[PDB]
């Protein structure tokens, strides 16, 4: 998080953290309830983003689902959605945490390699991360919404 | 005291690298005393697991020829 | 190094969960004694080189054969890397006490401190001593919370050395 | 104020040459795109005999 | 044992990196000779060579 | 390395003869094993990232929890490790095949690999389940007779491994 | 500056300011008004301050103004006070700037060196800064004071 | 490097001078100015590849030749270097506005740029055309007053390398 | 670098000529002022520090504008800079004189320091005037015998510079 | 010693001693009755040299002995003494070595980060191995005191 | 490393005393045979390659099977290893004797020398043997004392290796 | 030479001269006198030095001036009259120097090559070289003589 990266900086050049980095770290910890604030709202909100969200994708890209299709099949089509919940799991961590370092460690390394060896379309993946953020900050306020999508927009260019 | 024989092991975070880095993970090297701090402070920043530290050379405790 | 947030995320990402009521307590927890941990990391930055002079006074007059010859303290160069060892000990539990969480201590303080330490001849206990000594030095700086806080990870620095 | 090893143990200990080199590789021209003007020194560097 | 050919490669590309161009004419093999046989046998890696 | 050819090589340099009627007949059986390999390793090399595609999947079907939170290979990062590592052995492999000899087995792949795997946390058996999972797949692409061939290679990285 | 140092952190890892620190430059553009009122009132009364740190530092350091000492002297304690006026005028700066980078840059690196070659000693300095801080917070309101406190505490963690 | 406080720091501190009602004005300017710049900021940081795409279009539509066979911008590799100027152009110039401070755009950008790019072929003119383009696009997305601001720090990079 | 007795060595080497007695007499004065030479280098050793001391400080009192705001001696880094450049020039005179050859003032110091001075606006006259401080002060250091001597090396470095 | 310095000096280039190596290791063996006689005389009359060169310090710089120095106590003066007696037979162990490598490795190489730590000044420290070379002389015959007074000069210099 | 001198100052240094009686008694030992061994060494080196030559030969005729296909010292690689090994073993004798302690020895020879010859496959009863060549040569070329110093340091490396 | 070793030595640490680099370069230069005269004695008699150093090479080495030998006929035997020459006008070299080094530069560093594309065998410098030495050292007393028994030796390892 904020603190870590203040902590590394700091100790890269072997010295405290100066008062403007613990200014920083003031702020961070300010800000962090609003931040759960807003996780807790994605989180309550699980099934929904992910039944809207695969359901936009489909039918925006039914060629996934059909015949062919890498999602084809109720447990393609399932571990479709099981990567929709991971990632929105992933995102929720990043607006705790502050960054999107959580999404960089767990889901966005190597994750080329991973859906090539899966033979899963990144620009599927991108649509599916698109139609998440559309459905995520829909169901947020206008405030929260420009924070959730920062992520949801790193992680569709991660992707992409 | 002069030379420190170390086995380490160093993972991987930052990426999947398309070399095998089976050389550079887990390794066994002679690093001497007056690198040692350095060398370490080092090995811990990449994020690795120091295994083993040995004198092999000098004599610990030593004032003189050090 | 992982901070409380950090160390929360991951402990949630093992078992594939979201974030439950617990989770979020914890954060909170966190988020709210942050401010406290910034002044008490302020108050240590400033008096570093105090608090290291007082505690190597201290380590070194209840064992003044540290530093007479024969000791593992003496000479300049001896003694200079003592004092090195304490400022890093100190710097380093001000940065896991910043974080809330010691495992900044398992991957840069130590990891492989003892063996280096046994193999150079340190003596482990007297490596305590002077850990103990800059705990009630820092604390007696920092307040009682603060004390509290910085003393959970002096601790664990002279456990991970005992 | 320490000379030529202390130098060059500085050059060898960055964490620069740590990150490009590690412990493996012999160190080489790289053509380094960042930061300003570092590529047309370094070319000058290496397009020049002893 | 095996691969002295490439460790013996990688030796003078090392000096041609550090010392710009080889160096026979001041019997660099010889005033290095414990250092590559260090290297050889793996006591040291790339690094501590440079 | 070497290959067959260089261990007959070795194996009569050691003892300072010159080449008898055995060692004519030796060269003879690889020579006449050459083609097959040629083509054996062709194939494997058109049909690489297939191969590794249904070895994965077989892995991965037969122990799911590798691949859920909490196994091994659950990230990005640490599946594309995994399937990194098998790439790596089946390219391997095709080398020895081609070679026709085990040697760049032991002096590339397996050298450290107990160590690391151990200090990393690899679970070593299911890794040698990857290895037979890779070697079914590569036997119904390569043939019958080259099947066998490259199944001697895929048992010494097992048993290497086990 | 905290906009410095925001744009040189991103430029470090060559990458565009994250929402977080934009947010942390909001904050501090914010804080400006309160900041430039503090400076504004650590430099109306400079002289005051100059004056009142330099007796606490003699009453508490006497050998410095002791015969040996190396503020001996009228010449040499006018020096000893315009080096405190120097200080006081760099905290003021990095009090508007929002971090220690001016301070450090004008008055921190190299200062081992120059009060070595001036055969200054460093505890005398962190001494009159100590004196300093102790006047500085008197003039200023508890909030106000704990923030030029900060600078007053960096500067004399790297005279120490 | 510099922004506007350092600036105004700098400007007194070679006087000797404790700030004045002038110094306070400026740095009531700039901290006035602070919101508008950090709403540009994020603004052109969300649209960073939108710029670089539609400013590279305009740029290689006006001179197809760059990317015609033989042309500076003609492989994946100098179309990709291309793209990639184009998007340091625009993190530069969001850094100097940002700072309020074009000491950047020499620092860290003009500097030997020139010769680089003539020790390379670059053709220059055609690097400022993109530089134009850049600048009309980013002016659309980020409103006029930050329009003009940005402009000019577009202008100082086009002036550098003319 | 080079000293006098390599001098006459490359010097009679180029001619491929054994030593006449003309060398031999070179030779023997060098040896004759050897033990000036190594006394001085001594009291310079033993000296430097304070040397530098005095010098710095009749440099700034005849210029007292360089370390006060506006001069480019003005600062903690740039002072330490300034006193780092004359332990530099005070250092390399005593080496030259010690070897009583002006050839390593031409490696290891004149060579680009032009350039250097010019492009971090470096005043090279009150660069030379430092020079000369520092002349005065180890001439009236060393002695009667050893001054003239060493005011050759340092006039020497004043006028690289100027 | 000069023999440790010779023999690694050859051996970082993997040589045999060049002739020069070996002469200058015969003049450091046919000198070494002499310098073994100065040590013997300085190890006679160390606390004679101790006690008056503590008093030439004591009566050049008072502050150290003065309220708010250093040195001010009797422990404190006995702790004093104690420093000068070690650099003396650091000193004795330079002469016999023909090197200051016993003085640079026992009681140099990190003496400014010590003293630092104690709060000891170091042109103090160097007005007293000044005094203790003016001693130390004054009992040695000016061939002696020449070798003598090298070593103490390049403490004197390494000190600070 | 250490040489008698530093050995001594190193003993009375851990025991925080002035040189005692003893000590300038062992000094003046060490003093006494400098000269002895600075002659042991010129010579030695004036006949290094010698020794090596006429070691190495006594070696090879004492056991014509180690050069002889199948042996260790069988190729030109292996060969020059062997020698270059002796030449190592020679020069770092004569350290040991020029210094007068043997702590050069095991400091850069001894340490892990064993365990690398064993894995290697070194015999170590044929490097004593050439140590012991080595000896004989050495002894018969310098003199009886100079040989009975030398021999000192060579049974060290010998008892070192067995 | 040994004063141009020192101040490199010196120079690599950034320090000045220690005690000990001082008194051997006192040393040397104490020593310049015996050295002057030997160079005297090595130059006055080179002619005849390299007229038996020649015969003692051919008496001992009859393949050289053989036919087929490397120094056959008029002119080859003058080339290697001339080479012994060189090699004793640059021992007189390192003999005033106080070291191999000018040795080094001119007739060492390369010479393998040199001779090597001369076809000139090494073993035969060798004997060439240990004859001159027994010739020269013939001259000199023995105090010189194993000095410059010194430089002989190092120039034939330098040839071995
Ligand atoms: C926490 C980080 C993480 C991620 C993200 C991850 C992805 C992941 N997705 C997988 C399967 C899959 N994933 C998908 C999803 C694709 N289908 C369509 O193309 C869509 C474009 C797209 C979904 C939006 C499909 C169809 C499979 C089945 C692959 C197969 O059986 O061939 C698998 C194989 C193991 C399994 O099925 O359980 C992994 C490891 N693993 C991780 O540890
Ligand atoms: C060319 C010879 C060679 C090989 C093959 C090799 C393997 C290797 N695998 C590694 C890590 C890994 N290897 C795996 C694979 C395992 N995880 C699952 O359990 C699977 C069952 C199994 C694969 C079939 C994983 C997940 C990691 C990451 C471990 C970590 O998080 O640090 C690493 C550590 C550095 C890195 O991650 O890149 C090496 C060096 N090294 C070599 O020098
Ligand atoms: C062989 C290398 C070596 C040295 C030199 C050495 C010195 C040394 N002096 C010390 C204390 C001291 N040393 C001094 C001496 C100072 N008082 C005045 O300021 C003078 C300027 C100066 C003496 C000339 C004083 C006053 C103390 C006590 C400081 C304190 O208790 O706070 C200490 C701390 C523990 C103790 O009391 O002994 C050490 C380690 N130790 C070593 O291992
Ligand atoms: C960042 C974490 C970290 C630490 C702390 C660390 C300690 C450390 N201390 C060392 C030496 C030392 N450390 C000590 C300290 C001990 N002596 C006294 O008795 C005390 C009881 C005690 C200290 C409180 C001493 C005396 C030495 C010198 C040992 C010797 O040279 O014989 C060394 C050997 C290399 C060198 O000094 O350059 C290391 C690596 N390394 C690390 O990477
Ligand atoms: C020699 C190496 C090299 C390559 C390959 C290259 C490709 C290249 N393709 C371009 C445009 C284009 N490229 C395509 C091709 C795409 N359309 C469909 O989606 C397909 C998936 C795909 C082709 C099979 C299209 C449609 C455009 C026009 C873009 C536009 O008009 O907006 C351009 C822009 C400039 C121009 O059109 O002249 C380049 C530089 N340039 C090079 O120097
Ligand atoms: C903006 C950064 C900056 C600083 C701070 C600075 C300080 C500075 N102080 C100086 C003198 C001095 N400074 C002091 C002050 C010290 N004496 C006492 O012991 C105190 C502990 C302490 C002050 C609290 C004294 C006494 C002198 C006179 C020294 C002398 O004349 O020998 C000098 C020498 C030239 C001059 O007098 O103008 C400088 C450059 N210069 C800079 O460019
Ligand atoms: C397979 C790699 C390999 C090679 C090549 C090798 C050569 C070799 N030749 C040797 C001796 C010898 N070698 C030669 C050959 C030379 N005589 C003339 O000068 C010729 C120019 C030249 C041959 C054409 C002679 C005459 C000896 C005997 C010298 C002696 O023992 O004194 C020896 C030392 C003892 C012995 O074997 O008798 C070796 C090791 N050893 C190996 O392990
Ligand atoms: C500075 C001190 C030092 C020593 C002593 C040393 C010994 C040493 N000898 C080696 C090889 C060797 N050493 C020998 C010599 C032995 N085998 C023969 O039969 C003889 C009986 C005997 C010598 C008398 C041989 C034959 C090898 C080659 C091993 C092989 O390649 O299989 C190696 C392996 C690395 C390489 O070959 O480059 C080492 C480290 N290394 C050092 O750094
Ligand atoms: C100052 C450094 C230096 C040296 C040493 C040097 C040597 C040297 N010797 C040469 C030829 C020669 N040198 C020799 C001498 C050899 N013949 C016998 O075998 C002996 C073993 C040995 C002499 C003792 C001979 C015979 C030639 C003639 C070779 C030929 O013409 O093919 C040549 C080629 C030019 C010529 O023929 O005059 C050079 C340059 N040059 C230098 O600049």
């Amino acid at each position: 998080s904020v603190v870590t990266k203040a902590i590394v900086s700091a100790d890269a050049e072997a010295r405290y953290l100066s008062p403007g980095e613990l200014d920083r770290i003031r702020g961070f910890v300010s800000s962090g309830e609003r931040r759960l604030r807003v996780a807790q709202t994605l989180t309550e909100s699980r099934e929904r983003i992910i039944k809207q969200a695969g359901d936009q994708l489909f039918q925006k890209r039914p060629d996934l689902v059909s015949p062919g299709g890498n999602a084809y099949g109720a447990e393609r089509t399932a571990s479709c959605l099981r990567d929709l919940d991971y990632y929105l799991r992933l995102v929720t961590f990043g607006i705790v945490a502050g960054d999107v370092t959580p999404i960089e460690e767990i889901g966005v390394i190597g994750v080329k390699e991973m859906y090539r060896n899966l033979e899963v379309p990144l620009p599927g993946m991108v649509e599916a991360v698109k139609a998440m953020k559309s459905v995520a900050t829909g169901l947020l306020s206008g405030d929260d919404s420009a924070e959730v999508g920062y992520y949801f927009d790193y992680l569709a260019g991660a992707l992409a | 005291t002069r030379l420190f024989k170390v086995t380490a092991l160093i993972p991987s975070y930052k990426k999947v690298r398309g070399g095998r880095e089976l050389q550079n993970t887990y390794f066994t090297k002679l690093v001497e005393y007056d690198r040692w701090f350095a060398e370490q402070q080092r090995i811990q920043k990449q994020g690795g697991k120091i295994l083993s530290v040995k004198m092999v050379a000098g004599k610990p405790g030593l004032n003189t020829g050090v | 190094m992982q901070d409380a947030i950090t160390s929360v995320i991951n402990t949630y990402d093992v078992q594939g969960k979201y974030f439950d009521t617990s989770a979020f307590d914890k954060l909170k927890a966190y988020y709210a004694t942050g401010e406290l941990r910034v002044r008490a990391a302020g108050t240590i930055s400033a008096n570093a080189a105090t608090i290291i002079k007082e505690a190597s006074a201290k380590l070194f007059s209840n064992q003044p054969d540290l530093v007479r010859p024969g000791g593992n303290a003496y000479t300049t160069r001896r003694y200079a890397a003592c004092v090195r060892d304490m400022d890093y000990f100190l710097r380093y539990a001000t940065y896991a006490m910043l974080a809330g969480d010691t495992s900044i201590l398992d991957e840069r303080v130590l990891n492989g401190l003892k063996e280096t330490y046994n193999s150079l001849g340190v003596p482990i206990s007297s490596t305590v001593q002077g850990i103990q000594a800059m705990k009630e030095v820092t604390g007696s700086l920092v307040g009682s919370g603060a004390a509290k806080e910085m003393g959970v990870y002096f601790d664990y620095l002279s456990s991970g050395l005992s | 104020t320490q000379g030529f090893k202390p130098f060059i143990n500085a050059i060898l200990d960055s964490k620069e040459y740590g990150e490009v080199f590690g412990d493996g590789t012999v160190p080489y021209n790289r053509y380094p795109t960042l930061p300003a003007a570092n590529f047309p020194n370094t070319e000058i560097l290496y397009n020049q005999l002893t | 044992l095996a691969s002295r050919t490439e460790f013996d490669a990688l030796i003078r590309a090392a000096y041609r990196q550090v010392f710009e161009r080889d160096m026979d004419s001041y019997r660099i093999t010889e005033v290095f000779s414990v250092l590559e046989t260090k290297l050889r046998n793996r006591e040291i890696t790339t690094k501590e060579f440079i």
